[PDB]
């Protein structure tokens, strides 16, 4: 699937529909990309994420108290969002199908030729029969990013999306990596864990080039 | 329960002029109860698509519309490309199994089980033959559900269809204790039950000969009940049938066991509660 590339020289700001996130990862990744986002979406139901995000972010985020209250009238009063990413923090389901759910109401009818650019990330412990039904569900095959080549932790996740240089271009990055952290207990818990780094900065790289 | 808040869309009733055959999609359709109430209330139906599992409910249609059902597997098997390429639907209807979705188990394993989320591939469907916007062509949906589910598991259901659930117990209309959730934008969606005096209201009118109804209307101690020459019988499959709302004689097809219809009329639908919700459908669509 390929789409026709606009010209750079639109300088629109990005709609970001980030779901189940918690610690706001696309806000803060899309302004350490180097382009301007316009307006931030958070919700989780756990309040030690939002009281991470409530206080380091200095509130220019759209809050929602509760992802079980947005509503179609939610999605089109906020406008419609370029960038919709589900960020991972019996629930695993419920955070997929409510991203689903989300991404049918976010998604641009027959006629619009708008540039729509989504993400989903799932660990490796999804059943075959989830991961048969879920990839029938979107319509499309992950892709398995490994730290077996990157680095020494373990880290494989898999990645749908319409986000492109993702079949055999990509190997192993070096510099961000390697300049991202130092490895202890403590920062394996906090930042080791942390999935906002690693691979999202280039799954947000050819985003710029549009806008 | 006031927790979410949405108008629901009337549509403009058409003229007989532009009046067209019905194009219905039944997802979980079992036995073929959706056709069955249609070709009861006189209504020409196009194209009738089933997408059903199990052999004994296919044998069901088979028998009962004479190769009239277009049948389809698994729902899994249909993709988007299915669905636009089989025309645009006028009808979608369909009721998940709730194996999982009912809390009469104590071990439930709740929706998001390959029995629940099956659900979710109806809302796939539902997002698949949803008109587009500028389309003013009168689409209907309907899914049905069990009373017994937990407050969050309905909260979700509610929230991803957009509606608002309807009770309605088969004991105002039929013979049955069944209480269930009807999703869906028909018009008189909540309108009370107008009992039709064809309808068997009592037990006693669903019995055969020879036959004392116990009680005043059945189930969905260790007795039985209807007694049947001064002795405790179990209540008979024509007589389940005439209970649900079904034919006479309606799911004997093949040679299965009294078993398997038990499996096949307890998942079921009621007819007289489809009848009455089918009902507005007429003077949208045509008759025959
Ligand atoms: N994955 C699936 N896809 C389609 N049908 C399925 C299915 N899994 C089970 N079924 C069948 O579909 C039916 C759903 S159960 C409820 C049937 C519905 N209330 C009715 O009107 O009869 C069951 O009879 C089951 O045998």
């Amino acid at each position: 699937k390929l789409y026709p590339a606009i010209p750079a020289a639109r300088r629109r700001p990005i709609r970001v529909l980030s779901l189940f996130d918690g610690i706001a990862t696309g806000y803060l990744v899309l302004k350490e990309l180097g382009i301007k986002v316009g307006k931030y979406v958070a919700s989780e139901v756990c309040e030690e994420s939002i009281a991470v995000g409530t206080v380091k972010h200095e509130g220019n985020i759209k809050y929602v108290n509760d992802v079980r209250n947005i509503t179609k009238k939610n999605i089109e009063e906020w406008g419609p969002f370029d960038l919709v990413i589900g960020g991972s923090p019996e629930g695993t389901g419920r955070l997929f199908f409510e991203f689903y759910h989300l991404l049918n109401y976010s998604r641009p009818k027959e006629g619009d030729d708008r540039p729509f650019f989504w993400m989903f990330e799932n660990v490796v412990a999804m059943k075959v029969g989830d991961k048969r039904d879920i990839s029938r569900f979107l319509e499309c095959n992950p892709v398995m990013i490994d730290a077996i080549k990157v680095s020494a932790a373990h880290r494989a996740r898999y990645f749908w999306g319409n986000l492109p240089g993702m079949n055999r271009i990509f190997g192993f990055p070096v510099h961000y990596t390697d300049v991202s952290n130092m490895g202890r207990g403590a920062r394996q818990k906090l930042l080791g864990r942390s999935w906002s780094v690693p691979v999202i900065r280039h799954l947000f790289a050819p985003l710029k080039d549009y806008f | 329960h006031d927790q979410e808040f949405d108008p629901p869309k009337v549509y403009p009733p058409v003229p007989a002029e532009k009046r067209k055959p019905i194009r219905v999609l039944s997802l979980f359709d079992g036995i073929a109860t959706g056709l069955l109430v249609l070709k009861d209330l006189g209504i020409q139906v196009d194209r009738y698509i089933a997408s059903e599992v199990c052999e004994d409910s296919i044998t069901v249609g088979m028998v009962r519309h004479q190769g009239k059902i277009m049948y389809v597997g698994d729902v899994r098997s249909v993709t988007q490309k299915h669905i636009q390429e089989w025309g645009p639907f006028d009808l979608v209807i369909g009721g998940s199994p709730c194996n999982d979705l009912s809390i009469v188990n104590p071990a439930r394993k709740g929706l998001y089980e390959g029995t629940g989320r099956l659900f979710f591939e109806f809302y796939r469907l539902l997002h698949d033959a949803r008109p587009k916007e500028g389309d003013d062509r009168p689409f209907f949906w309907l899914f049905e559900n069990v009373v017994a589910m937990g407050v969050s598991d309905k909260r979700d259901i509610s929230r991803f269809l957009e509606s608002n659930p309807v009770m309605i117990d088969a004991k105002e209309v039929s013979a049955a204790h069944r209480a269930r959730y009807f999703w869906g934008n028909l018009p008189g969606m909540n309108r009370p039950l107008a009992s039709t005096v064809n309808d068997k209201l009592e037990l006693q009118e669903c019995l055969e000969h020879g036959r004392i109804a116990k009680f005043s209307k059945v189930r969905t101690d260790q007795h039985f009940p209807v007694f049947m020459n001064e002795k405790e019988d179990i209540l008979w499959c024509t007589e389940m049938e005439r209970v649900f709302g079904f034919p006479v004689h309606y799911t004997d097809v093949s040679n299965m066991s009294r078993l398997a219809r038990q499996r096949l009329l307890g998942r079921s639908w009621s007819v007289p509660v489809i009848r009455h919700l089918f009902a507005p459908l007429k003077e949208y669509f045509a008759c025959v």
